[PDB]
């Protein structure tokens, strides 16, 4: 008995071969292996498969081999792959990709992947999974950022802040151990992983370190702090000795140094460049050089993503209202003009597109969107598809390559930079089951649900009066993941090795999962999957041309993007 | 009488900055090719290594503008700016890690200017 | 419909400028918030309408005049910001002294 | 070089001899002294004074005179002063009043005012800092309340119930060992100060003195469960033996006894008499006279303030309703015409005015707005300043005489008479950092941002998904300091010392910062700051006017108060 | 705006005002929570168009009449009672018996 | 008014559907969430007129068509639920497919 492939996708979801259209974007996606047997694919429900006798196992107890949930039919966008498979959770964890089911009657089914008494099912049919997206990039500066970030499938928030305090609303900064302490326990009640960012400034150790010490997941040098030789050169000794990364707002005044002074205080060590592009900050106007560095793991915050053609009259003004600019002070007038720059916001677009900038992020509430960082990531791969063509690595008329090195930029490459990739970044076998739904229509734009060590913490859907959960109003909400103390098994606050060690977590009565940050200092460009171009960047300091290899990094803005009005009531 | 909610009414008179300290005019240039903007309360001998400047009389000593404002140099510019005396303990630390103590070490801190580039000593 | 955040709070500045959009038809001068609601709302409906950010910054301008509200609410509004979905995307459009 | 005092205020916030108008009150006040020196005025920001080697010093680790948190350029309005100072913070209290930055490099920095690595700033130039206001007459019967009371700038409930129960609905009690307990667990969840009273009704010592060994932080006599003499010489005796409060809103009906029967049973005794005027309670029609006595601490509640054309059409009907009093039965009638009564109402305006009345409150909801404490005492400031004229007392056309008696009324006076002012209610060293910071155009109206601990609660912010936090919708809205764990470490549950020392607290497993009642035996109307006048108030049976020294307190009610119609959608 | 806690939950007052509003356009007798949000509404317009407290306890008694609404929904209606900012602050206006 | 939590949610679409009609009477196509709101609130208020379930599955087929909403939208919407209180009750009704 066979079946034509239309009516085998709206069964099971695509299988291989078959292409999906992601939103409203001109991105298509191609399925390139699936896990199943073709007649034993499992799914629940009404006469089903996964029932006791048949796919289900009744026999196996929890800790033999049977999974505590399994999502059927997943189509997985991965850096790892774009692939059909079910993936099976246990304690948390992803614990098995492959094939669900009972081997009692099923062929190729996983050996830890067995549907028994104690295994939730979650339809995945019809559904893209990713991981959650990974934001380095955070100012700490209203909880209710929190769902704006979840909403748009994101699950792990790094960056520093203690809410709308004028230091926490210009960097990523979390002063000192008593802040960090406070605002631990206030991440207690976050539905979110969280990891936070001491002040990367200082002219002695102790002042930076003890930071560190008291629970700091990292460290940011940012120019309004003083982003000088001094504190980028402590900062970066601190790091190596705590395994750590660093986070670098450069110093756009080029007040103590220019790039080259900046490069020569870091002294070839890792550094995570934020806004690399400069509009969001950094020595002016070149600071987009750092990107051509192996010692830099470059990242973009969200606002000049992609280029449009309201993208450089909003940025100006932005700025003027945000740094209090006067238009009759000609020397904020020049400053402004030498900051946002079409010259380099095009260029970003390309550098995305060949690799050479590795990250995304958001820059939640300082200069960028809490709920944006996935959106506008798909929003540039469509853009540069338009505008430069399928690359040449592209193979079936699919877009499955430009798809890893963009789905990367949000998940496992933050995740490597930061030293958290042990746990989060991907979906692969051992790591946490932080895992988000969407349907295609919605993909990129409007997560359908999100799960956070395996329990789903944030859903998209209606009236709690109603007979079913699909009457309106379809909404996102906080779903059990996020009430009572199951927030406190289901999110990740990730520290240092030192505050670990030190006891940190007891004496702040920190009931939250406890990450470990490691291997931050060993790495570079070379680590980031899909994104690990280091060439020579020159930015003209009279034009603002960029250059690499020679040739002139331009393209044009655009009046119209996917992903946008057809979606959004505001 | 018509009413601004929350509106100052400002006594009469100035606000001398820095008052009762030694003023120092210099010239100063940016020789390369980017903008350098100088805040008020960077020790004037640390700015970048591409101003050129007598870096003797920057030490000890800082632009006398306004808290928080600065000083800019287009690339090429060359301007007079007015500096002050640093207070307290006149004593800098970190920034460009050419002082690291007392600005009275004046041999000090223009040899090691010196070696790193930093235009104009002598 | 899949509301976001932004979505379910930003029909609300829609309600409050309806809401003074009614006082004003009675012949009442606005007061802060309502002046405020309505100026927002207009340029997030303009945005959608698909007018670019420099129209919105121009056309904030001239949606209310001094007569229009109380004594010292021109002077209260230095300026009003509202981020809304342009055919572009998610654009910040800020309206400086809308009231002069 | 020399900068003009417009731009300077502009900047810096205003400094020596500068006015600045409060809301749009014809309430002026002036900056009495100024902290810093010109030229080295703390700021922070791209390009600005603290960062690192300059305004911030780099070497100090946190212990070693280094704050938490500065506030930069407050204008403070406090009993202790209107004047111009940086505040310094550290582990949740003002350590440090005047002028912060870096030793190195900077003029008269307070020694323990160290801007170093451990430093979060918070910009208050062109704000006006006052301690959290403290509210001592709360019904705790809705818990939305609470944001309530935050949006108008207070950061302290002391009071009673056990939410919409009609004994919680009529009185501030929270009655017997059980219900204070859970009341103490319910206080956990509320990101305010809370402080809670027992029924301070009995003829035996044990069932009222039991609810203070159970955590009550002071009783309430009520007339609704029996003012009687006993009742009221009970509570006394165990106030005096506790050092805890007693709050009395007297017998209206002058059943057992008239005012001098009251006087008699309190025996010259400290006590906190409630809605002195008595349109909120007590002997009718001369209960204000208690506010002459020199063991009276008396408040107000905020409805009747000020005298306006509605307040009788509407406290009439309010108390009709409140009460389910009949149009058609006479006596019904007769008793809200001996309660409710102009006279009185337009001399407590007064005895406001003239330092008589010392402090105010809210009655929430029970007859009071939780969220207009602070608002109506600056309404009734200015409509005194209007009608009455500048005190004798002002100097430079400025009206900080008034603004000292005026904002000592809910900050500092309800805090010693509750026996917590060396925790709150002011602006000062070695107190609990409760700051409020308002927008002078929104002075007493709303809140800009609420500091509970050190840490932002509660701030009028914008759109969270937005690229800054200045786009609307601007909102109330709760800050980091509520959520999750921190709730505990920026709130405190006073309690009585008795409850401490058998150790409630841990019984309860209460994780709040707990804070001790003490001080309220050995305090008069003379501790009363600003407001210490005693006086013979003579209240006459039959028309109701009120005469101090010889002369009648009489004035005009108003058509229109400020800080209403221009400020507020509904 | 700086919206407070009432500010936001008034305006769903609003709302409904305008929902019971259309439904009475359209011919339908109003039910409860219909009838009681007209009203309501009336009054905090009232205060906000500088009417005194006993305008509006005389007015609220006539917004509505027992043809406008079901079978019932009079005598459910004991009270009704709203708080707004008038031009002298935030008082109660409560309307007895409303619909006669 | 008594409002439970499905009340107050409710206003919201109905406010949504008001917002979506004041932009389809500028002329503009519609978006999803604007089309799914109008759809719903017909739905809603259909109920409260006292129509059948079976009368709003057939109208609801035909409140907007393609010409009034933004390409791709109509595949975008393979039904629309909403549950109200008709005159006996809760009921759910499903449009399938509603604009075609
Ligand atoms: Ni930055
Ligand atoms: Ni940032
Ligand atoms: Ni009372
Ligand atoms: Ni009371």
């Amino acid at each position: 008995m066979k079946i034509n492939r239309q009516q085998y996708a709206e069964s099971y979801g695509p299988t291989v071969g078959d292409e999906v259209r992601l939103a409203d974007t001109d991105l298509w996606i191609e399925v390139e292996k699936d896990y199943t047997t073709y007649g034993d694919e499992v799914n629940f429900g009404g006469g089903k498969v996964l029932r006791e006798g048949m796919g289900e196992n009744g026999t196996y107890t929890r800790t033999e081999n049977v999974l505590d949930l399994l999502l059927t039919n997943a189509l997985i966008l991965d850096y790892t792959g774009i692939y059909k498979a079910d993936i099976g959770v246990k304690d948390g964890y992803i614990v098995g990709i492959g094939k669900g089911g009972n081997p009692d009657i099923m062929d190729g089914v996983t050996p830890n992947m067995i549907v028994g008494t104690a295994t939730e099912v979650i339809a995945a049919e019809g559904k893209i999974v990713t991981a959650g997206g990974i934001d380095t990039h955070v100012h700490f500066i209203n909880p209710d950022q929190v769902d704006v970030a979840l909403a748009n499938g994101i699950t792990t928030l790094f960056g520093g802040g203690t809410g709308p305090a004028e230091g926490s609303k210009a960097t990523t900064v979390t002063p000192g151990p008593w802040n960090i302490e406070k605002m631990l326990k206030s991440t207690e009640g976050l539905p979110i992983n969280v990891g936070i960012l001491g002040k990367g400034h200082g002219s002695s150790i102790a002042p930076i370190m003890e930071q560190i010490d008291a629970g700091a997941a990292g460290l940011k040098i940012h120019e309004d702090w003083g982003a000088t030789p001094a504190s980028i050169d402590r900062s970066l000794t601190v790091a190596d000795e705590a395994d750590v990364q660093v986070a670098i707002h450069s110093d756009t005044l080029n007040e103590a140094g220019f790039l080259e002074d900046t490069l020569r205080a870091i002294n070839g060590r890792v550094i995570h460049s934020f806004h690399v592009e400069g509009a969001g900050g950094g020595h002016a106007p070149d600071i987009m050089a750092m990107a051509g560095h192996p010692n830099v793991l470059p990242s973009s915050t969200n606002p000049t993503r992609p280029f449009t053609v309201n993208t450089i009259d909003e940025h100006l003004d932005m700025l003027m209202v945000c740094h209090h600019l006067k238009q009759n002070i000609p020397e904020d007038v020049a400053f402004a003009d030498s900051r946002i720059r079409p010259e380099t916001i095009a260029a970003e677009d390309i550098l995305h597109d060949l690799g050479i900038i590795s990250m995304m992020s958001t820059d939640a509430l300082a200069m960028g969107r809490a709920g944006e960082m996935v959106l506008r990531t798909w929003q540039t791969a469509d853009k540069m598809k338009k505008q430069r063509g399928p690359l040449a690595e592209e193979k079936n008329g699919s877009d499955n390559f430009r798809l890893k090195r963009y789905v990367s930029k949000y998940t496992i490459n933050p995740a490597i930079a930061q030293g958290i990739a042990h746990e989060v970044g991907s979906i692969e076998e051992g790591k946490f089951a932080d895992l988000v739904l969407w349907e295609p229509k919605f993909f990129g734009v409007k997560a359908d649900r999100v799960i956070k060590g395996g329990i789903i913490a944030y859903a998209q859907i209606g009236d709690p009066s109603a007979s079913i959960p699909t009457p309106q109003p379809v909404m996102g909400r906080r779903m059990y993941g996020t009430v009572g103390d199951l927030i406190h098994d289901t999110n990740i606050t990730f520290m240092s090795k030192s505050s670990i060690q030190q006891g940190v977590p007891a004496k702040l009565g920190l009931k939250r999962r406890i990450g470990t940050v490691k291997n931050c200092r060993n790495i570079g460009k070379k680590d980031m999957k899909w994104n690990d171009v280091t060439t020579d960047i020159d930015i003209n300091p009279e034009t603002y041309e960029v250059k690499v290899d020679g040739e002139v990094l331009t393209c044009e803005p655009v009046k119209e993007l996917p992903m946008a009005q057809r979606y959004f009531l505001f | 009488n018509y009413i601004v909610p929350g509106e100052y009414r400002v006594a009469e008179g100035e606000i001398e900055i820095n008052a009762g300290r030694e003023k120092t005019t210099i010239r100063v240039s940016n020789t390369g090719d980017r903008p350098i903007q100088v805040g008020s309360h960077i020790h004037f001998v640390e700015v970048n290594k591409e101003l050129l400047f007598d870096r003797a009389e920057g030490i000890g000593r800082r632009l006398n503008i306004p808290s928080g404002t600065a000083a800019r140099f287009e690339p090429g510019e060359e301007m007079e700016v007015e500096l002050t005396e640093l207070g307290g303990n006149r004593e800098v630390f970190g920034i460009s890690d050419l002082t690291n103590g007392s600005v009275d070490n004046k041999e000090l801190i223009l040899q090691r200017a010196k070696e790193l580039g930093y235009k104009g000593v002598e | 419909m899949h509301l976001n955040p932004a979505e379910k709070e930003k029909l609300q500045i829609f309600l409050a400028s309806e809401l003074l959009l009614r006082r004003k038809a009675r012949g009442l001068k606005l007061n802060y918030p309502e002046a405020v609601a309505i100026i927002t709302s207009f340029i997030m409906e303009g945005a959608r309408d698909g007018k670019t950010v420099a129209m919105l910054m121009e056309e904030g301008k001239h949606v209310l005049t001094r007569d229009d509200v109380m004594e010292g609410v021109p002077e209260m509004i230095d300026d009003i910001q509202a981020e809304a979905t342009f055919p572009d995307g998610t654009k910040l459009v800020t309206v400086h002294n809308p009231i002069s």
